[PDB]
């Protein structure tokens, strides 16, 4: 179980998870604020 | 810390795992995935199982008493599931914000004590007041143990605690069943129970 | 106007493009039903198109003879939303990433087997380091004044 | 116990309970260097004193004009009302005067005791206090600059900085005065939040 926690922190798995989460975040941002060319706030 | 070596075992004939000795209450040697083989893992998950069990028991009461006395014309509380929307004096987001502040304070206190035992015991405003329980997850003191009911010496405390953890496991399962029945069917749970009781041999899940 | 570009609210070409695309969509629509799921998807796309064109109208962008929006990055103040404020956002986030990475590298450099922590991350350590990037500008400044950012004697 | 901002969390080794206000709070490691800390203490004190003056002068005029004694504008408007002089003129005067006093403060932070004596009259110096706490003429009432009162000071300054944060975010999202905001939440509160504002 500890060995599993180590394995999950090996480079390919760590990067896979990091980028899947990042992808979900950017996807949802663009689903909420679509077609942005400028910063329309201030 | 009384390593009961031949306790009851969920799977008779097994040989329990080495990390499940017999000390913890409600021990029956069930960890086939080996999710508690490290002592710090085990104590953290002990806290998690405990607090889940108490939350589940509160919830099971709050459903199954009000529903059993709503079917009977005692009260008129709506469906526990549909009670998420029927609106109160305010809306829900603010209600959630005040709940958030209030309960998050308490959970941060419990956090501190889980990671450093007995280091938040007394009150800052009133230092004389002090929680009287000396274990993590069993706070005691006047607030959580004004009846003294809890603090005692083993064979007495150990049994009370095992009883707690078993009631809690059943309550977790109970509210899980309420959820999945009311998502499968479109009914109330007491209706499920009455229908199944009036036709057990036919009013099962295999009705679709 | 600036570089000869007139506003997308006042640009006839900008409008023509909008209505051409909209009714191409609606010509592709007139099928499958007036309520089926394909029709609902196509109508959602139509409404999204209208929202996009109107938002570009609100934000005061510059259009050319093509009828498409152009970008002014010179420093003029009517157009900071185009490049300079998203640029500040980018520089902040990028410095955040790089600062956290350099502090992790420095934190593990004294280990007996440093490569072991490069191919197998120490996740609790990184979890303690992620949030220093929030103030990476001030820290990097006081680290430059300290004579502490640049490895001496290299 | 020199005070904990988190009753479970341990102190940092670089905070010693020496300077007033020490409650052991610096999670982002900003002041794990003594020179950094010497600079940051000063910045905290001075920012806090400016926030104190600013928020008091922002809020008290509001209630004074709201129970009818004098008629003053709102802070987010007062820069527009015409005065006896341009706003450019006042800004330039302000720049020169703040230039002088801030470079004086600078040299005293860099080199305590070196900017004490009057540069015009060769008498009339200052006694040898500490940095961040110039007493003397700047302390006519000769109050005791004791440890108890420095903690008072920095606590008032911190709360004032938070009050400033509040005033500006409030004005930008709601659009009126902070006394407007307060009482209009006061009477009917359970429908007067930041939530209904958003
Ligand atoms: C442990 C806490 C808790 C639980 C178990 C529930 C559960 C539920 N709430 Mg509630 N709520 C909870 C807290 C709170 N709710 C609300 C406010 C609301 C509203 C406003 C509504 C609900 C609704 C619902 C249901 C959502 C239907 C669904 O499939 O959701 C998603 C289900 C999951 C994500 C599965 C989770 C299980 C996990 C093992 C996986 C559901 C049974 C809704 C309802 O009544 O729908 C008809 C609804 O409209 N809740 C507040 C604010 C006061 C809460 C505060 O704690
Ligand atoms: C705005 C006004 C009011 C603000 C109030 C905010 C309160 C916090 C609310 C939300 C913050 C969300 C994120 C919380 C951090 C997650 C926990 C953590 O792993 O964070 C914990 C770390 C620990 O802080 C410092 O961390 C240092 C590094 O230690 C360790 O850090 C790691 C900890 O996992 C590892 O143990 C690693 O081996 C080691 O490097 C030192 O230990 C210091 O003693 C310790 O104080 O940071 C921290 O405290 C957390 C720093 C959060 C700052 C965020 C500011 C706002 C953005
Ligand atoms: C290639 C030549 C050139 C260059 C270099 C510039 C440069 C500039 N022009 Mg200009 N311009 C040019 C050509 C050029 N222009 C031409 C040919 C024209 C004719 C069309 C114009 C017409 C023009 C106009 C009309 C205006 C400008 C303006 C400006 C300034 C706007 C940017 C600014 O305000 O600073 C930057 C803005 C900031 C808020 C600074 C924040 C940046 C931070 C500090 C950096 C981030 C670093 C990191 C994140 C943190 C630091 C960490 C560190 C401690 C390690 C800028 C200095 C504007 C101006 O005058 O400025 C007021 C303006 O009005 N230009
Ligand atoms: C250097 C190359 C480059 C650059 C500068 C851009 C820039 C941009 N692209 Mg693009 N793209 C690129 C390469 C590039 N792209 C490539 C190679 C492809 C092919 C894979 C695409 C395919 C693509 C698509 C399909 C789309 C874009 C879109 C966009 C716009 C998105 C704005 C946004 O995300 O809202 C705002 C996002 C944020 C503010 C994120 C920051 C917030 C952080 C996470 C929080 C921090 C808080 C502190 C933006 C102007 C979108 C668009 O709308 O076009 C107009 C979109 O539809 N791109
Ligand atoms: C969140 C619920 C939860 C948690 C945290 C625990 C935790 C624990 N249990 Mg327990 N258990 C539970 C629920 C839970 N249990 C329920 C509902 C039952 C009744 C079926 C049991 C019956 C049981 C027995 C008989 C025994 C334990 C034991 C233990 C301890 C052994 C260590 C371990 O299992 O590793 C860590 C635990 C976890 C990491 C939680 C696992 C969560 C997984 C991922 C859930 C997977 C989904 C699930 C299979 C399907 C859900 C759908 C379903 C509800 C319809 C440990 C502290 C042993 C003990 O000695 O107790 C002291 C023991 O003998 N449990
Ligand atoms: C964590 C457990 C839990 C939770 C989240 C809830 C949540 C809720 N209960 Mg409930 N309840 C619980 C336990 C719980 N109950 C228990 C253990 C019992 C005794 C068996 C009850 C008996 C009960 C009754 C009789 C009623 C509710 C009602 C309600 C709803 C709003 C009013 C209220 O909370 O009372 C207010 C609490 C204050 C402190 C005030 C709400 C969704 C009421 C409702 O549904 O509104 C019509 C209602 O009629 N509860
Ligand atoms: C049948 C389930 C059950 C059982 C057997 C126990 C048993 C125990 N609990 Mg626990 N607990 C439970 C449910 C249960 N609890 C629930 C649902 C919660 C959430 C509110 C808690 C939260 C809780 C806390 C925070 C603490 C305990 C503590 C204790 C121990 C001290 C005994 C005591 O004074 O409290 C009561 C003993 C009982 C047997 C419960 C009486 C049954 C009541 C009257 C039923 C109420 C009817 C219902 C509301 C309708 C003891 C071994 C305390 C401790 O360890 O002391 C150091 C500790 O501080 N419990
Ligand atoms: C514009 C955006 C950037 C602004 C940067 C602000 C000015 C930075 C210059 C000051 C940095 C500095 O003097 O350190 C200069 C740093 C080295 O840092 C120096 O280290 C010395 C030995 O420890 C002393 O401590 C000096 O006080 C220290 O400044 O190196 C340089 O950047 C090259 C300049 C000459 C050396
Ligand atoms: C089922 C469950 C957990 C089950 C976990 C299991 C089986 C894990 C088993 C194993 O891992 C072990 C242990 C060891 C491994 O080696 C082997 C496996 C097999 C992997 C938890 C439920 C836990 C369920 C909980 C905590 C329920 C709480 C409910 C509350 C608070 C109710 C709140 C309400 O208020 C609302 C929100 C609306 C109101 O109107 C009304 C009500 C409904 C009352
Ligand atoms: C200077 C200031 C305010 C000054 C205002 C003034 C003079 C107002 C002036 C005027 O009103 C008058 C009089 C008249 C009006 O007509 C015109 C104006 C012009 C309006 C506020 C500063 C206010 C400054 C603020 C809010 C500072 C916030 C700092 C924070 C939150 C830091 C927290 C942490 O840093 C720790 C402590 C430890 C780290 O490890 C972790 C983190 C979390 C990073
Ligand atoms: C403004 C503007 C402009 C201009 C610009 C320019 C032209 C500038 C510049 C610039 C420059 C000329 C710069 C420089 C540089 C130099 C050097 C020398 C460097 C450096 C850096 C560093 C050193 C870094 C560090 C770090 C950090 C801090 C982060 C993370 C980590 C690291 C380490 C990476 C334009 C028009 C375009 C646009 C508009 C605006």
């Amino acid at each position: 179980m500890r060995d599993l926690k180590t394995y999950l922190s090996v480079a390919p798995v760590a990067s896979t998870l990091w980028f899947a989460a990042l992808a979900g975040l950017l996807i949802e941002i663009n689903r909420f604020f679509p077609d942005a060319l400028t910063f329309p706030f201030f | 810390t009384v390593a009961e070596p031949d306790r009851p075992l969920w799977f008779p004939g097994s040989t329990p795992p080495p990390w499940l000795d017999g000390s913890l209450p409600g021990d029956f040697g069930f960890d086939p995935l080996g999710l508690g083989s490290d002592p710090e893992s085990l104590r953290w998950n002990v806290q998690a199982e405990l607090v889940h069990s108490r939350w589940a028991m509160l919830g099971a009461a709050g459903i199954f008493i009000p529903e059993f006395l709503t079917k009977l014309g005692i009260l008129n509380t709506p469906s526990w599931y549909t009670a998420g929307e029927q609106e109160y004096f305010t809306d829900t987001t603010t209600l959630f914000i005040v709940e958030l502040v209030f309960i998050g304070w308490a959970e941060g206190r419990r956090w501190a004590d889980i990671l450093n035992p007995g280091c938040v015991n007394t009150d800052p405003i009133f230092p004389n007041n002090k929680l009287t329980g000396t274990d993590v997850g069993y706070p005691g003191g006047l607030w959580f143990d004004p009846l003294g009911w809890g603090s005692a010496s083993p064979q007495k405390l150990k049994e009370l605690r095992t009883k707690e953890i078993k009631n809690g496991r059943l309550a977790m399962l109970a509210v899980m069943g309420a959820w999945f029945q009311h998502i499968y069917t479109g009914t109330g749970p007491i209706d499920n129970l009455f229908a199944h009781l009036a036709d057990p041999g036919h009013a099962t899940i295999f009705a679709a | 106007d600036i570089a000869g570009l007139t506003p997308c609210k006042d640009s006839k070409q900008f409008a023509k493009r909008e209505k051409q695309s909209i009714k191409k969509l609606e010509s592709s629509l007139k099928l499958y039903a007036p309520d089926s799921a394909p029709a609902l998807a196509i109508n959602a796309t139509i409404e999204k198109t209208k929202r996009r064109f109107d938002n570009y109208g609100k934000q005061g962008l510059l259009c050319g003879a093509d009828g498409l929006p152009h970008l002014i990055v010179s420093g003029d103040q009517r157009h900071w939303g185009e490049f300079i404020t998203p640029g500040i956002l980018f520089l902040y986030i990028a410095g955040w990433i790089g600062w956290v990475g350099r502090s992790y590298l420095i934190a593990i450099r004294d280990d007996k087997k440093p490569t072991q922590k490069e191919i197998i991350i120490d996740v609790p350590l990184a979890t303690g380091l992620v949030f220093r990037g929030f103030s990476w500008p001030i820290a990097a400044y006081r680290e430059l004044l300290n004579g502490e950012l640049v490895a001496k004697d290299v | 116990k020199k005070g904990e901002w988190l009753p479970g969390l341990a102190s940092p080794g670089y905070l010693t309970g020496s300077l007033p206000g020490d409650n052991g709070f610096d999670p982002l490691g900003l002041a794990e260097d003594p020179e950094n800390l010497k600079w940051f203490v000063q910045a905290e004190l001075v920012n806090g004193r400016w926030a104190m003056l600013g928020v008091a002068g922002m809020l008290l005029p509001e209630v004074f004009t709201s129970i009818g004694i004098i008629n003053v504008p709102k802070w987010y408007d007062a820069g527009k009302e015409e005065y006896f002089a341009s706003s450019s003129t006042l800004f330039v005067i302000e720049f020169i005067l703040f230039h002088y006093v801030e470079i004086r403060r600078w040299q005293d932070i860099k080199n305590p005791g070196s900017v004490n004596q009057d540069p015009i009259f060769k008498q009339y110096s200052l006694p040898a206090g500490e940095v961040g706490y110039p007493g003397g003429i700047f302390n006519p009432l000769n109050f005791a600059p004791t440890l108890e009162a420095k903690e008072k000071e920095i606590a008032n300054g911190r709360l004032a900085m938070l009050a400033f944060l509040g005033f500006i975010i409030q004005h930008n999202v709601t659009g009126k005065g902070p006394f407007d905001n307060l009482l209009q939440h006061i009477s009917d509160p359970w429908h007067n939040t930041i939530v209904q504002t958003l």
